């Protein structure tokens, strides 16, 4: 790679995680040799080899990695050496990455070591990215945030202490961390200032701990907790009204049913959200070579077709639902993006006449009547649950208005076939 | 046949095999560090395991016999499921959970049950038979209360284990930090071993909870691994509560903001005290009877033939009633009865009064309400539920004497809920159908020409 | 004689309800455990305990006379709200809350006064009163931390006489978990007793490891059951304040995320700093006046009708005002009200120009605007509060001069709410009006010929 | 002069009347229960009370001068100013607070703080210096934990100098509960005294009792209500730090949200891989340029004269370049400015191709786009910012080749933001200008054929 991209090519991520362990190494490794004496004489060549392989570490990410990342300038996407080193150059990144290396045996000496924060943070966005269910990643995080402040607690407290001992300062920073007891007391205004500090600390700590469970539990249960009201709120509504156990048994199937199969209960609600040339290559890439199958739209404007699937709206049909009776009124095209469907003949019904399956269109027919003059001829059930896309008669006649060519086309296929 | 995940025989066989990896989840740890409950037991013990073995086995069964949906449609084919099982991870954790274990008792000892910790290989089925039944029980927030005093209940036993297993490695009275001599004569009993372990993981799980403080590192290390054990799972369990909390009182919190916009547009728009008290008191009412949300943000979700189904099965024997709408296809009546939106009017509420533009017909669904004069202190004719006004007001009639204007007063004797159907609705309503629009049309023919108002 | 239950009468005898439903829920269970609260009391414990009956059988007469809303009209039939009381599991807990328990002292002498534990049973009217108190009172956080704080007494209260009691089975002073000694003199007295009762059982739920350790399984038992209670007491604390606390600035969180939106909008947009400096100036305007509600929004949750009557009470005094809608006909100034778009305009902001386009005609509610010259700093004339402009530019006058353009210079003086009713709004309001639509047309004209124009 | 409460100036002077509420609310509690504080420093609390009160009679002073927005202008008449004023509860507030209790010190002694107890009656000034405080920092967070860490301390402090005043009442030393005897040298030093009190409730409060247990019925009952306290403490301080939690990330939630529901719909709809990674590449575009709510949806708060005003700000500058609004007029320039709604477009989308109906008017304002025809890679002219096409598609040109049709492709090399005008939105702007219209048409119609 002569320019990675920061988002994509996912062995960027991996060398942002080797800086983050670096930077985790000289966030958490510096206290406990300042403090704690494991920088003795014996194995201050492996601290030192270490610290300076953390220091390479730096050095390589300002020089060879975060140089050659492509930019957007403009909205452009910009790939080239002389403007990827001067956008870096301008950043504040590049600036706390110079901070971050200055040289100044006190382990003290590398604390602005730990400023190379950004590359964490840049990090947790692309690991939060790459993966699904972040939350729990979220966790971990918020998990390591609360180690390090008791780390850093441990590490204060054997520090003060002289005026394998490291997990047992560890143990009195956790049993300290909301409870002041523990810490001897007070005889000055000056030290019950830093005591009190001490457990607003810790206290802050344990609740950025709490908040950010009760965040997670809160988005990864926002869309059950959504879904159950709303299911709710149909099921008093139903109540209220004395509707019997059928029709709610039915509402409530086509409730779990949408809500294991789709997940969101409503795609359309989704789509308006989105960008309008978003909607419409999802669109594409749904139903587009579905719609274009058909030789009733075949011959026609493509912004005509493109209109049509941004109004067709997806319907789940419950098993044996009658999608259009004999002699009902005709006035939608039925899309079968999922599911069986079967249209009846024989003798007073429940006979297949046929079957199709998904992928396959019906009733496009009713869609070029005016006044109600198609009836169905057949009827239509749906086997098994089904999702439908249906186009109303309506829809397709606000879309036409602005295609006249089309709909003097279309127009024309109805004098030719009806 | 096949099993349906929908449907309750599911539900049943989840309890039934809940059961057993409850009770492995939560007595293989306590036989294996409580040697006395394994020992003294052992018949139980084992008569309890063969018990869960075989529920494991006819949970396999039921695995094949469960149907999935393919393309909308279960699945009866035996083959299909077979493989749709053993495509999953799920199949190689049931048979994990089911490798002859029980044979290395010969060679390890009746005192060894840790061989037997496959069988809590089957968590998978017990956390899915409580988020079924989370979904299922009236009561969302009581169970999952129940699941959280379980999950920590669960916890703490399992730390009252491993605490008691550390104490037996180290040695029994050799600390003050670890379990005391089992040689005394009120310690040595195995339930005072198990009650006191499980109270003193109750102590350590929370570092507020005071202890006998840790003598040797190994000692410290497992309490620090327990108060950061404890910090993640209370740090769960009250952010579960809080977001709890937060969704019982969501819908209080939404209508006491949409209450509080409404008393700070009245005060900022200087709105009459009189005013400001008529709709304090109907908001009064709305949350006193569980009215708050609307219909219309209820039915936004369901399909077009459910909000079709419901409608029939509210207002079809109500709209039938009417004289236009009796002769009529019921295409056009599953038509017409989605576009019914219903209104609430306070009692004393003017519906329409005599001038006023006649677009929309009122179908009284619930309450009373009343003809009056233009005073109002006088009623003409009462009207109760199943009743129905302006039906020739949204009829585009040509020549009517009294066309599109309200020919009485209608007052709202009580909390009248009623629907009303659009004029612009029903002639939007009326294009699919041409002969029933001018079957509509003789009919406000001869009902106007019945009270000559032509 | 009926009673309603949404009237101030039934709130009052719902705290007159509440108050022998709180005596009952406390002091029972303390004169229960603490054998001297009831033995040298009982004379007052058995007046309040007549008392508190009394008030029961008060409150099963109201809950017969209260009535309910069929078809919006409070029932004032006896016997339907008896049959309606019946037919309800309220009735069944009324009737085993009064099931004469008392008589059982006859059985168990006066040390057993849990027999009327039943009186419990009568919680719903404790709950119903707490309930319908947040949805009246001006301060809900108050009161709902007020009712949460009270429940936690209760519960540490009850939890204290459970204390209690079981040192009371176990026996005072056997070991050092129980309640010490009876026969000591400072410990055996009864405020000295419920007192440490209370505070061993505020050290057992809103924290661990305070109190002295247990010693008997049991005591471990109750130890570990406690900080179950407590747990869920503290988590059921949290939420609750972090519920209310994410609501009480739910408008100030949701106003900083639209100011974040808007920053980070014109910082993408790189607009002039001094529309920065306008906006952020505006928005403060807005949060400090306390102006930020949407009026579409707030009123989108109300119904049509009373939505109307809203806005018949904000804008039919000022439309009434207007020339051309001096004299006109009710529904229309009724309909043109309801059509009615507010706009707020900063100070100096220009609300037209001439030769700007005629679009809408402004009615000033709040603020006074000012008709200033090209350099607009020269004062012709200010428009004070009710006044109007523009009135003319929404007419299709045939042939007149300045068609749908501005005539003057209008600028804002301070902050001024105009609410401005369109051309296209008076067109679809007028649809339904011909005659009163050539009317305001020949009054218009009318007004035209008069100044000289046309 | 009339002061604006929006000013500078009122937040000022809401800072300088905080500090002697901030004063009495701590220290005059503090010299009540430790009669010590009070007899040490009587000299300095003398002069330092009297001008608390000086500033407390100047404050009422600037409440009488303070103005309100009154029919949307800040009012200066200083009658109608007092009469709001005393209309009002702050008068009465203030009135109590400025009771000359000071003049009781002859009766009861010097020995007797609490009688000044009506000065803290001035708390709801201090109270809207904070609300004014949290809508005016650039860190409310920040602000918000230091808001209620101060509460915390004045609550433990509060609870402190009750606790000495009960150990006073009961006696020191009469039990291991009190404060101990004061006779006692290492005990008697006031700061000692203050410490020990403060540690005592910072112990009670926050630990709910690692002190020494209560001897009487008294100190249980004092012991039990702050732990009651002190557990409401930790919830709300818990409660407040997971809302200021919720507070921050409510904004990547809801992004995130939404990313989760637009991948779980492309699973379920079987999108194709390709698309599936354009769409969260095109939304981690969103996110890191800081571009995530839509204009429409941002602007929707906004009122429709400062959002027009914003709107002129932004897009009339570019629209003055295009060959026919150039020459136009400015009340249909600023409606074109309003009818233009933004559009974005990931890179190797195509805005518009070859045969299809030039519904709307493209004009770019942040892009890099190209014009392809036919292959799709030809790249026959590049368009950068301030640039525009389809502009000969929306007028209704008598006479033309392509009537209503675009005439190439288009195509985006990178990310592009580009405003589009509907020929609906431009034909009902022009209907309220005739004589535009036609120099439109005319003027569009003369350039045809280059
Ligand atoms: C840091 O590790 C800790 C892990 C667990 C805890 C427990 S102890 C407890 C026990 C009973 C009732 C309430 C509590 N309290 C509040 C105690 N005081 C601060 C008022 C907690 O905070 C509990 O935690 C939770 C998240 O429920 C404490 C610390
Ligand atoms: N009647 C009939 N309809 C069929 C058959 N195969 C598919 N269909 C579709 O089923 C539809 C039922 O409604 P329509 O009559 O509108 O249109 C019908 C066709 O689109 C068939 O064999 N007979
Ligand atoms: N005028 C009149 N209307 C009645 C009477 N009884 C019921 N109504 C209904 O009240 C309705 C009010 O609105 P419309 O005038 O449209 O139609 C009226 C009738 O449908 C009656 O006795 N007189
Ligand atoms: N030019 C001018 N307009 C005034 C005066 N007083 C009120 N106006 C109104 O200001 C209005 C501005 O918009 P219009 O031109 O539609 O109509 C104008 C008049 O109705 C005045 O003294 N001079
Ligand atoms: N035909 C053509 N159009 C171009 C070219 N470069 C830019 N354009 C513009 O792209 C526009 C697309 O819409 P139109 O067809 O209305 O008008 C087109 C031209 O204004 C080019 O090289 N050939």
């Amino acid at each position: 790679p002569q320019s990675i991209d920061p988002l994509t090519n996912l062995m960027y991520v991996l060398w942002l995680f080797f800086v983050v362990m670096a930077w985790n190494w000289n966030c958490w490794l510096i206290p406990v040799r300042w403090a704690f004496p494991y920088q003795t004489p014996d194995n201050i060549h492996h601290w030192l080899l270490m610290d300076y392989l953390c220091d390479l570490i730096y050095f390589l990410d300002i020089t060879v990695f975060q140089t050659r990342l492509q930019f957007v300038r403009g909205g452009d996407i910009i790939t080239d050496k002389k403007d990827m080193r001067n956008n870096y150059l301008k950043s504040r990144r590049f600036k706390m990455d110079l901070l971050s290396l200055l040289p100044l045996v006190n382990p003290l000496l590398r604390l602005p070591r730990c400023l190379k924060y950004m590359a964490f943070f840049e990090f947790n966005s692309r690991l939060e990215s790459i993966l699904s269910k972040a939350y729990v990643y979220r966790v971990i995080r918020t998990t390591a945030y609360l180690l390090y402040s008791l780390h850093l607690n441990s590490c204060l407290y054997y520090w003060a202490s002289a005026y394998n001992s490291y997990i047992r300062c560890y143990y009195f920073a956790v049993k300290t961390l909301i409870t002041i007891g523990g810490l001897p007391d007070p005889k000055t205004l000056f030290e019950i200032v830093f005591q009190l500090l001490n457990y607003f600390t810790g206290v802050f700590a344990f609740s950025v701990m709490i908040g950010q469970m009760r965040d997670v539990v809160g988005a990864a249960t926002a869309g059950q907790t959504y879904y159950r009201s709303c299911m709710d709120s149909t099921v008093k509504y139903m109540n209220f009204y004395k509707i019997p156990k059928s029709v709610q048994n039915r509402v409530k199937t086509w409730y779990e049913y949408t809500w294991h199969s789709q997940g969101m209960l409503d795609e359309s609600e989704l789509m308006v959200q989105l960008p309008d040339k978003m909607r419409l290559d999802l669109a594409i890439d749904v139903n587009y070579n579905i719609v274009s199958k058909v030789a009733l739209f075949q011959g026609c404007d493509r912004q005509m077709i493109f209109d049509m699937l941004k109004r067709l709206r997806s319907v789940v049909y419950l098993p044996n639902d009658y999608v259009c009776k004999k002699g009902e009124i005709g006035r939608e095209m039925y899309i079968i993006q999922a599911g069986q469907v079967q249209v009846l003949g024989g003798p007073d019904g429940k006979s297949v006449l046929v079957t199709l399956k998904a992928g396959s269109v019906f009733g496009e027919i009713s869609l070029l009547a005016v006044g109600g003059g198609n009836r169905r001829t057949a009827n239509v059930v749906a086997h098994g649950f089904t999702n439908l896309f249906i186009l109303d008669k309506k829809d397709l006649n606000e879309i036409l208005v602005h295609y006249p060519e089309s709909q003097k086309l279309l127009r024309k296929k109805a004098r030719r076939m009806l | 046949v096949v099993i349906d995940p929908s449907g309750n025989t599911y539900y049943n066989w989840l309890f039934c095999i809940t059961l057993p990896v409850m009770y492995n989840w939560t007595m293989v740890i306590a036989r294996a560090c409580f040697d006395e409950l394994q020992s003294d037991y052992l018949e139980y013990w084992l008569i309890l395991d063969y018990v869960s073995d075989i529920v494991y086995l006819i949970d396999m069964f039921v695995r094949t016999r469960t149907g999935y949906l393919e393309q909308g449609l279960l699945v009866k084919e035996e083959l299909k499921l077979i493989n749709k099982y053993k495509s999953n991870l799920q199949f190689k954790l049931d048979v994990l959970s089911l490798i002859p274990t029980d044979l290395l008792y010969f060679k390890l000892g009746w005192n060894y049950p840790e061989i037997r910790l496959n069988r809590l290989l089957r968590f998978s089925r017990m956390f899915e038979f409580f988020q079924r039944t989370e979904t299922r029980t009236n009561y969302p927030n009581i169970f999952r209360i129940s699941n959280l005093v379980m999950y920590i209940v669960i916890i703490i036993h399992w730390n009252a284990c491993v605490f008691y297993s550390i104490s037996k490695a180290i040695g029994f009275g050799n600390d003050t930090w670890v379990y005391p001599d089992i040689n005394d004569p009120e310690f040595g009993r195995l339930a005072r071993k198990y009650v006191y372990s499980l109270y003193w993981s109750t102590l350590t799980l929370t570092t507020i909870g005071e202890t006998p403080p840790p003598v040797r590192d190994s000692e410290y290390v497992f309490v620090v691994v327990d108060f950061l054990i404890g910090v993640l799972i209370f740090a769960t369990i009250v952010g579960n509560i809080g977001s709890m909390i937060s969704n019982m009182n969501a819908a209080r919190a939404e209508f006491q903001a949409r209450i509080d916009a409404i008393k700070q547009y009245m005060h900022f728009r200087n709105v009459s005290k009189d005013m400001e008290k008529r709709v304090i008191k109907w908001f009064d009412y709305l949350w006193t009877n569980k009215k708050t949300v609307d219909e219309k943000e209820v039915l936004k979700y369901l399909p077009d033939k459910l909000r079709a189904e419901i409608a029939i099965n509210v207002h079809l024997d109500t709209l039938k009633k009417v004289r236009i709408f009796a002769d009529c296809e019921a295409g056009l009546l599953v038509e017409l009865v989605l576009k019914l939106q219903p209104q609430v009017y306070s009692p004393g509420d003017y519906i329409c009064k005599k001038g006023d533009i006649g677009r929309e017909m009122y179908i009284i669904k619930e309450g009373k309400l009343a003809v009056v004069a233009d005073d109002g202190v006088t009623q003409f004719v009462v009207l109760s539920d199943g009743s129905y006004f302006g039906e020739i007001s949204i009829l585009n009639i040509k020549g009517s004497k009294a066309g599109n204007r309200r020919t009485a007063n209608i007052k709202s004797i009580g909390y009248s809920d009623l629907f009303c159907l659009s004029k612009d609705d029903l002639m939007e309503a009326l294009t699919e159908y041409p002969d029933a629009k001018t079957m509509l049309e003789e009919k406000g023919k001869q009902i106007l020409m019945k009270d000559g108002l032509l």
